[PDB]
Order: C-alpha cells, then sequence, then structure tokens
C-alpha cells in the first residue's frame, strides 16, 4: 500500500499548503494543511458555529454511511499561533492519494478560532507528529499516518514542499526520482512528541560553516524558520538595512535588497536555502519594508524548521521503530 | 504565517 497527493501552496507568499483528502461515504473531499507539528486530523463540519465559517468546505458526517459518533469523546488544540480549536469525534474512513484508511478519528470542529475562520482555502489540519501529543479525551486517538503504517509498503512519508508551486507527500516509499545526489539520516527524538531533530551548523551565504548544535523541530505547519536569536542576528548582518522591529514584531528588511542563502547542516551534509526563499514581501500592501523568512526562536521554547527550510530539501519522515529524518538536496 | 502545538 503506498499514496501520493499533490500539495499546493494557499497564496503566492507559500504560507501554507493544502493536499486533497477523501473523508467519508461516499468520499467528501476536503483540503487540509498537512502539520507535523500536530497529531490532531481536525476538520470543519456541519456541527462548526456557522459565525465561524466563511467559504470553508465542511464535513457533514451525517452524510457518511461510514460515519460513527465516538460517544463522549472531545478534543481541544491550540497553537504557537494562539490558534484554537476544539470539538467532537467521529470516526470514518479517511483517504490520502489512494491510500485508505478505515476507522480514523476525524475531529469535528464546533469552535474555531477567529485566525482559521478567516483562512478560506485550509479546511482542517491532517496531524502527522507522534500520537502522544493527540488531544481526543478521555481516550486518546492516533494519528492518520499510525493508522497507515502497517499497511504500508515502508513506514514511511516523504515532503517535497514546492518554492512558489505545487509538490508531493508519498506515503509508503521514497522517490528516489524526486531528489539528488544522497539521503542523509540523521536521529531524531520523540520524547515531546515532534520530528525533534539535532542540526550541525549553518553558514550564512558564501561564509564560513559553523558548527554549533541546533535542536529544533522538522514542521511542515510552521511557514516560517525559527533560530535562535544569536543565529538570526548573524544572517540579518549580512542584510543592509535590516532591522528587528518592535512594531511589526521581527526583522523586516528594504524589498530592494538582495538576501543572502542560508545554509543548514544534516550531520556531514549542508541544505542551501536559496535567499529569496527568505523574502516574504512587503510587510503591508504598498510598504517597501519586507518581512524575512528567518525569525528568532527566543520567544517560543523551541527552534522550528519551517517551511522556509524543509521546501529547500527532499525530507523522509522514517516512522521505523527508531524513527529518523532524512534530508536530500533537490 | 502560521504556527501549528506549540
Amino acid at each position: 500500500s503506498t499514496g501520493s497527493a499533490t500539495t499546493t501552496p494557499i497564496d503566492s507568499l507559500d504560507d501554507a499548503y493544502i493536499t486533497p483528502v477523501q473523508i467519508g461515504t461516499p468520499a467528501q473531499t476536503l483540503n487540509l494543511d498537512f502539520d507535523t507539528g500536530s497529531s490532531d486530523l481536525w476538520v470543519f463540519s456541519s456541527e462548526t458555529t456557522a459565525s465561524e465559517v466563511d467559504g470553508q468546505t465542511i464535513y457533514t458526517p451525517s452524510k457518511s454511511t461510514t460515519a460513527k459518533l465516538l460517544s463522549g469523546a472531545t478534543w481541544s488544540i491550540s497553537y504557537g499561533d494562539g490558534s484554537s480549536s476544539s470539538g467532537d469525534v467521529y470516526t470514518d474512513t479517511v483517504s490520502v492519494g489512494g491510500l485508505t484508511v478505515t476507522g480514523q478519528a476525524v475531529e469535528s470542529a464546533k469552535k474555531v478560532s477567529s485566525s482559521f475562520t478567516e483562512d478560506s482555502t485550509i479546511d482542517g489540519l491532517l496531524g502527522l507528529a507522534f500520537s502522544t501529543l493527540n488531544t481526543v479525551s478521555p481516550t486518546q486517538q492516533k494519528t492518520f499516518f499510525d493508522n497507515a503504517k502497517a499497511s504500508l509498503d515502508s513506514p514511511v512519508f516523504t515532503a517535497d514542499l514546492g518554492y512558489h508551486a505545487p509538490g508531493t507527500y508519498n506515503f509508503g516509499f521514497i522517490d528516489t526520482t524526486a531528489y539528488t545526489g544522497s539521503i542523509t539520516y540523521t536521529a531524531v527524538s520523540t520524547k515531546q512528541g515532534f520530528w525533534e531533530w539535532t542540526s550541525t551548523g549553518y553558514a550564512v551565504g558564501s561564509g564560513t560553516f559553523k558548527s554549533t548544535s541546533i535542536d529544533g523541530i522538522a514542521d511542515t505547519g510552521t511557514t516560517l524558520l525559527y533560530l535562535p536569536a544569536t543565529v538570526v542576528s548573524a544572517y540579518w548582518a549580512q542584510v543592509s538595512g535590516a532591522k528587528s522591529s518592535s512594531s511589526v514584531g521581527g526583522y523586516v528588511f528594504p524589498c530592494s535588497a538582495t538576501l543572502p542563502s542560508f545554509t543548514f547542516g544534516v550531520g556531514s551534509a549542508r541544505i542551501v536555502i536559496p535567499g529569496d526563499y527568505i523574502d516574504f514581501g512587503p510587510i503591508s500592501t504598498g510598504s517597501s519594508s519586507c518581512f524575512g523568512g528567518i525569525q528568532s526562536s527566543a520567544g517560543i521554547g523551541i527552534n522550528i524548521f519551517g517551511d522556509v527550510a524543509l521546501k529547500a530539501a527532499f525530507v523522509v519522515f522514517n516512522g521505523a521503530t527508531t524513527p529518523t529524518l532524512g534530508f536530500a538536496s533537490k | 504565517p502560521l504556527e501549528f502545538r506549540l
């Protein structure tokens, strides 16, 4: 059993990427945000408060013949975003890219925060972190990936995110076609329930590589690259005019500036993020101030290799019984 | 931007 689905950025900034997923019988197709930094499959639904849905596609569990209430069961989730969502829970048949999983927990939004309501292109999240992070009560549920694992040819998915362009998520196999050279695998710590790993250092542009251990999480569900304040200060030092803004809340740089690339280390290998990836465009419509893609982790508590770093690479999430993270160039 | 369970 394998599965490939095309994943598509939601806007010209690549803020996020949506993937179509089939839920229910017959299928209702919703566009979900694949999130390797959470563990809940949650969807906008026929129970979602009507003043809280826009032009999202909703999941109607009463039109699925496979859909069943998980009685008493209940969820609540919160994001680094400050984003929130909650409700009750169904099991149903979920399909991604022709890979089918039956009796998947599909967590049906009753409530949803403003940030989600104003995002019309995202119909819900599909969490692909480790199941310990799942939020359903009183009985914790397993992720889609966990439910598929056993059925899979290999207990693996890959992420191949595009810069300004569609990409692919594969399940159960590695497209040797999709990257260049070698995959470099590196150890994953599961203890916090993240795809948590340890980078071996960094370079800015054509600069010397500094060997220093950077611990953080592979998170397809975060837009930006979040790195320690030291690292992030060295990057923007090389961009004339760049400054940390208290008003906008991060580093901004004049839009007419050239952005150096950013290299990070996985084992003895190196991934270069071209500087174009790091431009997130005018902080406001008309401004000549542009928002940077590398921002300080100091206020999160954790470093995040979000989409800015992952879309520079071909990324393997090896969900074996000792999990690993592979990076290749593409 | 978005930042998915931190």
